[PDB]
RNA sequence: AAGCUCGUAUCAGUUUUAUGAG
RNA sequence: CACGGACCAAGGAGUCUAACGUCUAUGCGAGUGUUUGGGUGUAAAACCCAUACGCGUAAUGAAAGUGAACGUAGGUUGGGGCCUCGCAAGAGGUGCACAAUCGACCGAUCCUGAUGUCUUCGGAUGGAUUUGAGUAAGAGCAUAGCUGUUGGGACCCGAAAG
RNA sequence: GAAAUUGUUGAAAGGGAAGGGCAUUUGAUCAGACA
RNA sequence: CAACUUUGGGGCCGUUCCUUGUCUAUGUUCCUUGGAACAGGACGUCAUAGAGGGUGAGAAUCCCGUGUGGCGAGGAGUGCGGUUCUUUGUAAAGUGCCUUCGAAGAGUCGAGUUGUUUGGGAAUGCAGCUCUAAGUGGGUGGUAAAUUCCAUCUAAAGCUAA
């Protein structure tokens, strides 16, 4: 029950949004539309970080993040949000 | 060393009977391997990521090479753009599939590969990874 | 074909159903059709059997022949029509048991309760 | 409708027919084709005369 | 294109409608799998039997 | 694991079909004998335990004393009209008091209720409710916002939330040794 | 046996040249 | 000369299952698995299916916990095959997989201990002949077959006993 | 209505062995083709 | 204090459920063989009936039955649909606002010790023996043990479909 931390790479990442507006989003540096995303709504609780991403700023939301993951985030301009 | 494959598969035959045919006539050591290569167990023709296709196309000169793969294809989401070539191979992925035309190469058979470049001729072929096996 | 759930389709169980019923049930077992002019006359098909009923049989080695019941063997699901006999090599003679399957009735012997029955069987016998 | 096109995706979810992996069935055809035929050295007679 | 398909009537005669392929008809034959599913898909609609 | 005698006792679900054909009788006999009526009772949207599941919902037992109040009826003709009732459920959040208002104002509208003393219409029964009200996980967020940053870098807080968890005690332990000087 | 690499390939229950230990 | 064998027919002995493992064929392929169950049906079949669960995709430490690109996902060497030159022989480029070696990154052990700081917290930087079956442009899931291993009466019959 | 086993007839053989193998003789028996 | 709203009991008859009883198509035509036609050939017919059995050998069409519908009979029965006679009722119930109280199970809970049992480990459960309580209390929170909080629950009395 406390153990459930099942992992999500930077990599995967857009898979998420679902085929269609990974386009939509991929085309625009939008500081002020950016996708929002549900690691624990897709049923992941933690970030990791292996991949390289892009740029585009693109917003996150989970509880567990680690240095290179929020690095490489904000190097994109998007941002994580601490829910619990 | 083998002679004719375990499959039923009965395309799969009928590549075999085309390629050894080529490999009798034609003699361009292309064929062999391809023949080599249809006659293995599944282990042993494991997938080739279409990552891994755009890795070996950054090679030099490797822009209109067309690849080869006689294993299956697997799209990958870890890369967002891709180039427009001719990819030749047993079994695409719908993703793949959906993948390269999307970048508007075209996801070709092995017959008409045949057709097209018999004697290996601006080809290329890959052979995926083996110790990621257990 | 059999579209329910209490009707069987096994011959081990009707061959027993046949056999080892009663008397009650073989009355019906031991049906036989009519004649079609009898059939024109009363509007009906096929019947069960009497002791008193004349008939004529139509399959067998006793072709053409015909006559009156004597008796109606149950037991043996069979019939005995008189003047259908063989003689014994002792001068005796034996009764003859027909399926009345296999036979045709060319006039009956009609009470209350047959009168009864064509009529509820789709009676036009006057 | 049920079983799918090129148009119509399925009407099942997450399926699509089965991919072909040649364009037919045929290899004489092929072989008789001619951009290949160009590609081929000659044939023998395929009944050797005896020699010997 | 799907090339075409005529089509009868109860009586019978080639009518003039007709009509084109779906496109499934050309999707492949594979016997073996036909016979790797019909030998373990005629074995669901058994019962048991046991000493 | 059979160094037990288990071969007297196996269980071996041949009757998986027959099951579901006496099952699926019942329910069209109790729903005959119960021929106007959904033949199920109105569930609540509950979220659930545990935390690996807390995003999701769950149609739970019964939607609660004080919601159906807040409807403004009473338990004791709610489950003649078909709606179930928990008790020792206790509502401690309003999103889901409203949702479980809304789901028993929808009903109430979305039913009509006949008389005890009859006249009985034509009625034209529904097989169940469950698929008319649907439970109905809720949204989050619209896929598109803008970002704002903090310059907190969003590990350092859970960090230092960890630390001071953890030294909690020998904090207050500094402060009130500290306090109880002279 | 299944793969991978070689292919005229490293080799030899073997001699000869050379040189040891014994 | 250890044993069994008078004669004939009929019976008569490596199977069935659960869980693991290899090899192969197949489906799908970063996904995979319809069948606990719901619907439907010409009814134990076939056909369709929701949502959850499993396995795998991230490992590692005693654990608290942390957690995978410096580089065109590195360099060097060998490397099938392709391309260029050459009638050829051979030369050059590219060099998949695979192998070796050197490095890097992650996790852990030891040392340093920066900006700051509830003044006791925190962990920037860089090192160790340390180590993992890791990372280094994913590959497995499921079913069937062959046979294997263990336990189930277990190739069959045959032991006194409790 | 098989086999062991048993009888009658027909054929054959036979000095302390029988059965089997290679070839052939004697006797019985036998299928195929000549157009 | 305030206004509001709503009820019951019988029979009758259908209907549903069970037990059933009964009725509901079409060749016995021609030829051959054979002891016998249910076999072979021809010509036909019915089909929401070609499932099955029988009769002098494989019978849709000879019979019983099957299928499809209907017709009655006897029962259980309130399951509801119409009916019909009663009128409860100055009864009973629900509804908000103010106030006062709100009783809540003992040889039991719990603790020790003995024996057994569990996956339950520094002691889960059970039974015996001993000691034996409290009411802003008491149990429980899988690691001991003192203390303080927090959360959830109300025991020692009880019934009931699928």
């Amino acid at each position: 029950a406390h153990f459930w931390k099942p992992v999500l790479n930077l990599d995967k990442l857009w898979t998420l949004i679902p085929e269609d507006k990974r386009d939509q989003y991929l085309k625009s540096a939008s500081k002020e539309t950016a996708p929002v995303i549900d690691t624990l709504a897709a049923g992941y609780g933690k970030i990791l970080g292996k991949g390289r991403i892009p740029n585009v700023p693109v917003i996150v939301k989970a509880r567990f993040v680690s240095k290179l993951a929020e690095e490489k985030i904000r190097a994109a301009g998007g941002v994580v949000e601490l829910i619990a | 060393h083998r002679t004719a494959p375990k499959s039923d598969n009965v395309y799969l035959k009928l590549l075999v009977k085309l390629y050894t045919f080529l490999a009798r006539r034609t003699d361009a050591p292309f064929n062999k391997v391809v023949l080599k290569a249809l006659f293995l167990s599944k282990i042993n023709r494991p997938p080739v990521s279409v990552s891994r296709i755009a890795r070996a196309l950054k090679q030099e000169g490797a822009a209109n090479k067309t690849v080869v793969v006689v294993g299956t294809v697997t799209d990958d989401a870890r890369i967002f753009e891709f180039p427009k070539t001719t990819v030749a191979a047993l079994r695409f992925t719908a993703g793949a599939r959906a993948k390269i035309v999307k970048a508007g190469g075209e996801c070709i058979t092995l017959d008409q590969l045949a057709v097209r470049a018999p004697k290996g001729q601006n080809t290329l072929i890959l052979r995926g990874p083996r110790n990621s096996r257990e | 074909a059999k579209q329910s759930l209490d009707v069987s389709s096994d011959r081990r169980k009707a061959r027993k159903a046949y056999f080892t019923a009663p008397s009650s049930q073989r009355r019906v077992l031991l049906s036989a059709p009519l004649s079609k002019e009898l059939r024109a006359q009363y509007g009906i098909k096929a019947l069960p059997i009497r002791r008193d009923d004349e008939v004529l049989v139509v399959r067998g080695s006793k072709k053409g022949q015909e006559g009156k019941i004597s008796s109606v063997y149950r037991l043996k699901f069979a019939v005995q029509v008189d003047k259908v006999t063989k003689e014994k090599v002792n001068g005796a003679s034996v009764p003859i048991n027909l399926h009345p399957s296999k036979l045709v009735i060319t006039k009956l012997h009609l009470d209350k309760d047959r009168k009864a029955l064509i009529q509820r069987k789709g009676g036009k016998l006057e | 409708q049920v079983w799918g096109s090129e148009t119509v995706a399925s009407s099942k979810v997450g399926y699509t027919l089965p991919s072909h992996i040649i364009s037919t069935s045929d290899v004489t055809r092929i072989i008789n084709s001619s951009e290949i035929q160009s590609a081929i050295r000659p044939a023998g007679q395929a009944t050797q005369k005896r020699t010997h | 294109s799907r090339p075409q398909v005529t089509v009868h009537s109860l009586t019978g005669e080639a009518t003039a409608n007709a009509l084109p392929l779906p496109a499934v008809f050309s999707a492949p034959i594979r016997p073996d799998i036909v016979h790797t599913v019909f030998t373990s898909v005629n074995k669901n609609k058994r019962q048991a039997y046991a000493v | 694991h059979f160094r037990k005698h288990w071969q007297e006792r196996v269980k071996v679900h041949f009757d998986q079909a027959g099951k579901k054909v006496s099952r699926r009788n019942a329910r069209a006999t109790r729903a005959a004998k119960i021929a106007p009526r959904p033949l199920d009772l109105l569930r609540p949207v509950v979220r659930a335990p545990t935390v690996k599941y807390n995003r999701k919902v769950r149609a739970g037992r019964g939607f609660t004393l004080a919601e159906v109040k807040a409807a403004g009826l009473t338990a004791a003709y709610a489950r003649t009209i078909g709606i179930a009732v928990d008790h020792r459920r206790q509502n401690r959040n309003q999103e889901i008091f409203d949702a479980n208002v809304q789901r028993l104002k929808e009903y109430q509208s979305k039913i009509i209720v006949f008389p005890r003393n009859g006249k009985a219409p034509e009625a034209e029964q529904v097989l169940s409710a469950a698929a008319t009200f649907p439970i109905a996980q809720p949204a989050t967020d619209v896929e598109a916002r803008a970002v704002q940053d903090n310059g907190e870098s969003a590990f350092r807080t859970l960090r230092l939330a960890r630390s001071e968890k953890k030294f909690r005690g020998i904090r207050e332990k500094r402060a009130r040794e500290k306090a109880e000087a002279e």
